[PDB]
RNA sequence: UGACAUUGUGAAGAGACAUAGUUUCU
RNA sequence: CGGACCAAGGAGUCUAACGUCUAUGCGAGUGUUUGGGUGUAAAACCCAUACGCGUAAUGAAAGUGAACGUAGGUUGGGGCC
RNA sequence: UCUUUGUAAAGUGCCUUCGAAGAGUCGAGUUGUUUGGGAAUGCAGCUCUAAGUGGGUGGUAAAUUCCAUCUAAAGCUAAAU
RNA sequence: UUGACCUCAAAUCAGGUAGGAGUACCCGCUGAACUUAAGCAUAUCAAUAAGCGGAGGAAAAGAAACCAACCGGGAUUGCCUUAGUAACGGCGAGUGAAGCGGCAAAAGCUCAAAUUUGAAAUCUGGUACCUUCGGUGCCCGAGUUGUAAUUUGGAGAGGGCA
C-alpha cells in the first residue's frame, strides 16, 4: 500500500505537454536532446499527409 | 503524547487494520473487464439496447426535489395510460415499477409522453423468423434523455402587491407555532358552560 | 375448507379443548425418543403453509430440545480473565431452540434437506418441534419445478448456516434502520466498514 | 524521497539527533490523548480550551439535508445571470420586463443582504429571504417571490 | 392537503396539480371478510373462553371497565390491545347473558 | 430461600360482588 | 560496562489524517483517474452528473444573518504625483 | 426442414357480487448479550401473550386525537461484490 | 374364521443418499488475553485470535411489515460520498453508523389460505416396447388427514355483457 501512482492536476499536466510541444520546434533543444537534425529542411518538420 | 498547538486528530488505527487494506491495483483491470463484459452483452442481446427505459421522477427531500431524475419503472397507471400492459411493456425494454404511485399530474403526463416517444422510435421484430437485421442503438437512456423541466420565462413584469415576503415567512412560521395552543383556547372556551 | 378452521382453533391454546390435547400429546412425545420420525404432520395446516406437501419425498421428524439458559461450560465456573467475562449463569445463546431442533435432526437425516420447522408443544424441560424435510434425490421432487430448487448443492444443511426461517431470524436479516448492524450479514458488513480502501490515485 | 531525508544526514552520529541524555524511548507521555486532565493539561487549556465536558442538546438521528439551505448575498446575485444576458438587463431596467432569477434553480436556499446591487428591477424567486435582502431588492424596484 | 406554496408554515410545499392514485389492496390486509367472521365466530363457541378471559368478565361485572383494563393491560401487552379486549368481553356479556 | 412455569381431580374449612357460588389459599 | 580477531548481514521505515513553510496549476473558485469514453492497453489522451473543500456568521436551540458614511475617523507607513 | 400441438391456452373493455392473505407468533415484562441506537439497536432465555377499519414502522418514556408509510410471523432468484 | 386400517418393527429386501478432505474468499456458533487508558475494575484491543458446525464458484442479500416527511423515492449487492459526522463513552482513553446524491450491475417472481366435485384432472416405482438426460401402454403403490389446474395483494376470483 505504498503510494505507487501520482496525481497531477489535469491542467498543470496540459501546461507541461503544451510546453513540451512548444519546444519540439526550437532547433537547439532538439539538438541538445540527442537528435541528429543538422541536415533537415526546417523545424518544425511538416511532411505530406501521404505519409 | 499531547504537545504543540496541533489539531486533535482521530486516526482510528487501533484494530488489526493492516489485515483489511484494499489496494485497487485491479482498477485498470476491472475497467477492461467491464468494457469487455458489455461488449459481450451487446452482442448477445441482438439489436436490443443494453438498458431499459426509465421514467422521470422527482427526487425526494427538501434538498433534491428541485432536480428530476430517472426512476426505477413506469407505474401500472402510466403504462396503461400510454396504452399497453405491464406484462408486455417488459418484453419491449420498458421498466415497470409496481411500487411507484402517481400523485403529480405533471410527472404523469411526462412519463406517458415519454412512453409514446419510446414506442414511436423503436421497432419490434416479429415472433416468426426473418429477424430483419436493424443494428443496435446501444443505450436508450441516451436516445430518450431526461431533461430538467423549465419553470418560467427570462423576464416578466414586476408585480409588487406590497407584502414583505420576509414577513409572510415569519407570519406563516408563527401561525404554525401557536396553532395547537390556539386550539386549546377553542376547546377551553367552547367548554364555557 | 377445513384448513382455515384448524388455523383459527390453534390460536386458542388456553382453551379447554386445546389444553386437553396438549397435555396428552406432550406426555406421548416424551415417551418416544428425543428424535423420532413422525407418521404425519400433527398440525397439517401449519406444515402445509410452511411448504409441506403430502407426497412421496416429504418427511416429518419430531424433536425434543431442553429449555433454559446456556450454562457456559468452563470447569468449576472458573473463567480466567476480566470480571466482565466472569459470567457463567445468565448466558443465553444466540440461536433459538428451534434452530437446535432442526440442526440435530438434519444431521440425523443427512440425505434430507431441512425445509422448515414448527413448534408443537412444551413442558418445563423440553420444547417439542416438528421439522419438515424434503428428499432432493426423490424423482417426485427432482422433477416438480416448484420444490426442485432445494436439490441444488447450495442448500446443503441450510439449517446449519442459518438459512431456514429461524436462522434468518436470529441472524437478524430484515430491511430497515432497526437492522443496520445485521442485514447484509453482520460479519460481512462489519468487515466492510472496517476495510481501508486505497486507490491508485489516492483521494 | 529518501535521499533528501534528514536521517541520511544523521548517519555516523551516535544518537540520530535524538539526544544522549533524553534518548528516544517508546511512549514517554503515554499513548495518544492520555492524561489530558493530568500531565498534559497545560497544553489542553490553551490550544484546546473547551475540550472536556458537555454543552447543548442531543439530537438522535439528525439528517443533515433537513437543514439544507445554502446562502447567497445580494453581494453576488446578479452572478446567477449569464454574463452576456447580464448586461442586457442591467441596461433597460424596468418593470414590464425584468429578469427572473430562480435562486433555488441555482441551488441556494436563502438570500442574505451583504450589500448594494445596481438599481435594476429584478424578480427574485427564493425560499427564504432576510429582511434586508428583501428590502434592498425593492429599493431597486424588484420583488421577492416566495417559492418551494 | 393542498400545499400553501411557501417554504415554511402550515401546509408548506410546492403547489402541484394533484392526482390521488388508484387504491392498493395491500392497504386492506386487516379487513374483515365474511369468511373470517364466520370461522372465528364458529370457533369461539366451540373452544369457549380462556382462564384469563373468565377472570376478565367477572372482573368487569364486579369492578368495571377500568380495573378490567388495568389487569388486561398487564395480561396482554398493551393498553390498546386491552382496550379492545375489554370491549370484546363487554360484547361477550351483553349479547349472551342478557338479550 | 422466595416467586412464576411444569400443575391436574376430590372433600372439609377460611376468604369477596356485600349470607345464592365462578374464584383464591390452609 | 561492551569489545580476542576478520568478513558478510545489521537500526527513524511505510501508511491514514494533520501543523508550519516552500515550489507549481488555476482562482471565487478548485479537485480528469468512483465512473464513462478511448487506446500502440495497468501507460498516455478525453469527459457527463454529482461530491468534497472554499465562498457566512452566530446561538444549547427555535432562529436570525453583515455599507450612517467615497466600506468611516485618527496616527505612523513604502511607493507614486 | 418434419410434425400442427387445438373443438387447446393467453391478452384486453364494461357491469355485478366478492375479495380468503401465515400464532406460543406479533407484542409485553424481566434477564443476559450486543449495537452509534441514547427511558433500551439487534439477538436469545424464562413468564405473559394479541388482533382484523387489524398489524408493524415513524431514532425521548406516558395518556388522548390525528397523519404518513409499508403488509411480518412461509419461499426462489442472474449480474455488478 | 377371514380381510382391512392405524401405529411400530425386521431383512446381505429394490434403488439411492450422508460421512472425509480442503477451507484464500463465504453462512453461522463460540470466544480470550497481551494491549491502550501513562495505575486500574467500566471501556479498549475485539463483536478480533484460538475452538466448533456448514456451503459455493462465489457465498450471502434480495422484489419492502423499506426509505422517508419530499413536488416524495421504490428488490438486493458493491463503489464514490454522506463522516471521523448524528450518536455511544470512568462523556475519559477511545469509539462510531444511516437516509438522500453520482456511479457499477440490473430482473424478476411462488406458496399457504378456494368445491375439480359432471367425475385425483396429480405422482414414485415395476414391467414391455421405443426414436433412452426422456415417451407410450399396462400393473402394484402414493395421495382425499388433499396430489393437479386456477389465484398471490402489483392483486385476484364467481357471475353477466361486448
Ligand atoms: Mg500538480
Ligand atoms: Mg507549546
Ligand atoms: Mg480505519
Ligand atoms: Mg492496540
Ligand atoms: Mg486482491
Ligand atoms: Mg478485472
Ligand atoms: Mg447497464
Ligand atoms: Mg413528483
Ligand atoms: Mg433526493
Ligand atoms: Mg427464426
Ligand atoms: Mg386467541
Ligand atoms: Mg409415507
Ligand atoms: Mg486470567
Ligand atoms: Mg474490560
Ligand atoms: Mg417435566
Ligand atoms: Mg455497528
Ligand atoms: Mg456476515
Ligand atoms: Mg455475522
Ligand atoms: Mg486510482
Ligand atoms: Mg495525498
Ligand atoms: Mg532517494
Ligand atoms: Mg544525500
Ligand atoms: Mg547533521
Ligand atoms: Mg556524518
Ligand atoms: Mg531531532
Ligand atoms: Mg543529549
Ligand atoms: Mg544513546
Ligand atoms: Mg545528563
Ligand atoms: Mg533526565
Ligand atoms: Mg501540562
Ligand atoms: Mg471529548
Ligand atoms: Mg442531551
Ligand atoms: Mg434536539
Ligand atoms: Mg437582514
Ligand atoms: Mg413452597
Ligand atoms: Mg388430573
Ligand atoms: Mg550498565
Ligand atoms: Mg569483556
Ligand atoms: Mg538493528
Ligand atoms: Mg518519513
Ligand atoms: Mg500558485
Ligand atoms: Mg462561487
Ligand atoms: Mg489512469
Ligand atoms: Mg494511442
Ligand atoms: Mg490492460
Ligand atoms: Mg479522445
Ligand atoms: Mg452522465
Ligand atoms: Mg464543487
Ligand atoms: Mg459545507
Ligand atoms: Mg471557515
Ligand atoms: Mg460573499
Ligand atoms: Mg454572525
Ligand atoms: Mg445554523
Ligand atoms: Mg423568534
Ligand atoms: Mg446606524
Ligand atoms: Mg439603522
Ligand atoms: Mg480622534
Ligand atoms: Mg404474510
Ligand atoms: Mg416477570
Ligand atoms: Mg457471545
Ligand atoms: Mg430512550
Ligand atoms: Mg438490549
Ligand atoms: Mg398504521
Ligand atoms: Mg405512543
Ligand atoms: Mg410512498
Ligand atoms: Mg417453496
Ligand atoms: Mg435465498
Ligand atoms: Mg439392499
Ligand atoms: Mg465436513
Ligand atoms: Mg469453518
Ligand atoms: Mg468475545
Ligand atoms: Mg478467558
Ligand atoms: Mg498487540
Ligand atoms: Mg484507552
Ligand atoms: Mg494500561
Ligand atoms: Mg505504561
Ligand atoms: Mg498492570
Ligand atoms: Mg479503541
Ligand atoms: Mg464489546
Ligand atoms: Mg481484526
Ligand atoms: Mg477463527
Ligand atoms: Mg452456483
Ligand atoms: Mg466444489
Ligand atoms: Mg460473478
Ligand atoms: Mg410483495
Ligand atoms: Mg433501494
Ligand atoms: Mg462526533
Ligand atoms: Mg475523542
Ligand atoms: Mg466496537
Ligand atoms: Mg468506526
Ligand atoms: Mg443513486
Ligand atoms: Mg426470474
Ligand atoms: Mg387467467
Ligand atoms: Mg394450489
Amino acid at each position: 500500500w505504498r503510494k505507487w501512482n501520482v496525481k497531477v492536476n489535469h491542467n498543470e499536466k496540459r501546461y507541461a505537454t503544451a510546453s513540451a510541444i512548444a519546444a519540439t520546434a526550437v532547433a537547439s533543444l532538439v539538438l541538445a536532446r540527442g537528435h541528429r537534425v543538422e541536415k533537415i529542411p526546417e523545424i518544425p518538420l511538416v511532411v505530406s499527409t501521404d505519409l | 503524547a499531547i504537545s504543540k498547538n496541533l489539531p486533535i486528530l482521530k486516526n482510528h488505527f487501533r484494530k488489526h487494520w493492516q489485515e483489511r487494506v484494499k489496494v485497487h491495483f485491479d482498477q485498470a483491470g476491472k475497467k477492461v473487464s467491464r468494457r469487455n463484459a458489455r461488449a459481450t452483452r451487446a452482442a448477445k442481446i441482438a439489436p436490443r439496447p443494453l438498458d431499459l427505459l426509465r421514467p422521470v421522477v422527482r427526487a425526494p427531500t427538501v434538498k433534491y426535489n428541485r432536480k428530476v431524475r430517472a426512476g426505477r419503472g413506469f407505474t401500472l397507471a402510466e403504462v396503461k395510460a400510454a396504452g399497453l400492459t405491464a406484462a408486455y411493456a417488459r418484453t419491449i425494454g420498458i421498466a415497470v415499477d409496481h411500487r411507484r404511485q402517481n400523485r403529480n399530474q405533471e410527472i404523469f403526463d411526462a412519463n406517458v409522453q415519454r412512453l409514446k416517444e419510446y414506442q414511436s422510435k423503436i421497432i419490434v421484430f416479429p415472433r416468426n423468423g426473418k429477424a430483419p437485421e436493424a443494428e443496435q442503438v446501444l443505450s436508450a437512456a441516451a436516445t430518450f434523455p431526461i431533461a430538467q423541466p423549465a419553470t418560467d420565462v427570462e423576464a416578466r413584469a414586476v408585480q409588487d402587491n406590497g407584502e414583505s415576503a420576509f414577513r409572510t415567512l415569519r407570519l406563516a412560521r408563527s401561525e404554525k407555532k401557536f396553532r395547537g395552543i390556539r386550539e386549546k383556547r377553542a376547546r377551553e372556551k367552547a367548554e364555557a358552560e | 375448507g377445513a384448513y382455515k378452521y384448524l388455523e383459527e382453533l390453534q390460536r386458542k391454546k388456553q382453551s379447554d379443548v386445546l389444553r386437553f390435547l396438549q397435555r396428552v400429546r406432550v406426555w406421548e412425545y416424551r415417551q418416544k425418543n428425543v428424535i423420532h420420525r413422525a407418521a404425519r404432520p400433527t398440525r397439517p395446516d401449519k406444515a402445509r403453509r410452511l411448504g409441506y406437501k403430502a407426497k412421496q419425498g416429504f418427511v416429518i421428524y419430531r424433536v425434543r430440545v431442553r429449555r433454559g439458559n446456556r450454562k457456559r461450560p468452563v470447569p468449576k465456573g472458573a473463567t480466567y480473565g476480566k470480571p466482565t467475562n466472569q459470567g457463567v449463569n445468565e448466558l443465553k445463546y444466540q440461536r433459538s431452540l428451534r434452530a437446535t431442533a432442526e440442526e440435530r435432526v438434519g444431521r440425523r437425516a443427512a440425505n434430507l434437506r431441512v425445509l422448515n420447522s414448527y413448534w408443537v408443544n412444551q413442558d418445563s424441560t423440553y420444547k417439542y418441534f416438528e421439522v419438515i424435510l424434503v428428499d432432493p434425490q426423490h424423482k417426485a421432487i427432482r422433477r416438480d419445478a416448484r420444490y426442485n430448487w432445494i436439490c441444488d448443492p447450495v442448500h446443503k444443511h441450510r439449517e446449519a448456516r442459518g438459512l431456514t426461517a429461524t436462522g434468518k431470524k436470529s441472524r437478524g436479516i430484515n430491511k430497515g434502520h432497526k437492522f443496520n448492524n445485521t442485514k447484509a450479514g453482520r460479519r460481512k458488513t462489519w468487515k466492510r466498514q472496517n476495510t481501508l480502501s486505497l486507490w491508485r490515485y489516492r483521494k | 524521497p529518501s535521499r533528501f531525508t534528514k536521517t541520511r544526514k544523521h548517519r555516523g552520529h551516535v544518537s540520530a539527533g535524538k539526544g544522549r541524555i533524553g534518548k528516544h524511548r517508546k511512549h514517554p507521555g503515554g499513548r495518544g490523548m492520555a492524561g489530558g486532565q493530568h500531565h498534559h493539561r497545560i497544553n489542553m487549556d490553551k490550544y484546546h480550551p473547551g475540550y472536556f465536558g458537555k454543552v447543548g442538546m442531543r439530537y438522535f438521528h439528525k439528517q443533515q439535508a433537513h437543514f439544507w439551505k445554502p446562502v447567497l448575498n445580494l453581494d453576488k446575485l446578479w452572478t446567477l445571470i449569464p454574463e452576456d444576458k447580464r448586461d442586457q438587463y442591467l441596461k433597460s431596467a424596468s418593470k414590464e420586463t425584468a429578469p427572473v432569477i430562480d435562486t433555488l434553480a441555482a441551488g441556494y436556499g436563502k438570500i442574505l443582504g451583504k450589500g448594494r446591487i445596481p438599481n435594476v428591477p429584478v424578480i427574485v424567486k427564493a425560499r427564504f429571504v432576510s429582511k434586508l435582502a428583501e428590502e434592498k431588492i425593492r429599493a431597486a424596484g424588484g420583488v421577492v417571490e416566495l417559492i418551494a | 392537503t393542498v400545499k400553501t406554496g411557501i417554504a415554511i408554515g402550515l401546509n408548506k410545499g410546492k403547489k402541484v396539480t394533484s392526482m390521488t392514485p388508484a387504491p392498493k389492496i395491500s392497504y386492506k390486509k386487516g379487513a374483515a371478510s365474511n369468511r373470517t367472521k364466520f370461522v372465528r365466530s364458529l370457533v369461539r363457541e366451540i373452544a369457549g373462553l380462556s382462564p384469563y378471559e373468565r377472570r376478565l368478565i367477572d372482573l368487569i361485572r364486579n369492578s368495571g371497565e377500568k380495573r378490567a383494563r388495568k389487569v388486561a393491560k398487564k395480561r396482554l401487552g398493551s393498553f390498546t390491545r386491552a382496550k379492545a379486549k375489554v370491549e370484546e368481553m363487554n360484547n361477550i356479556i351483553a349479547a349472551s347473558r342478557r338479550h
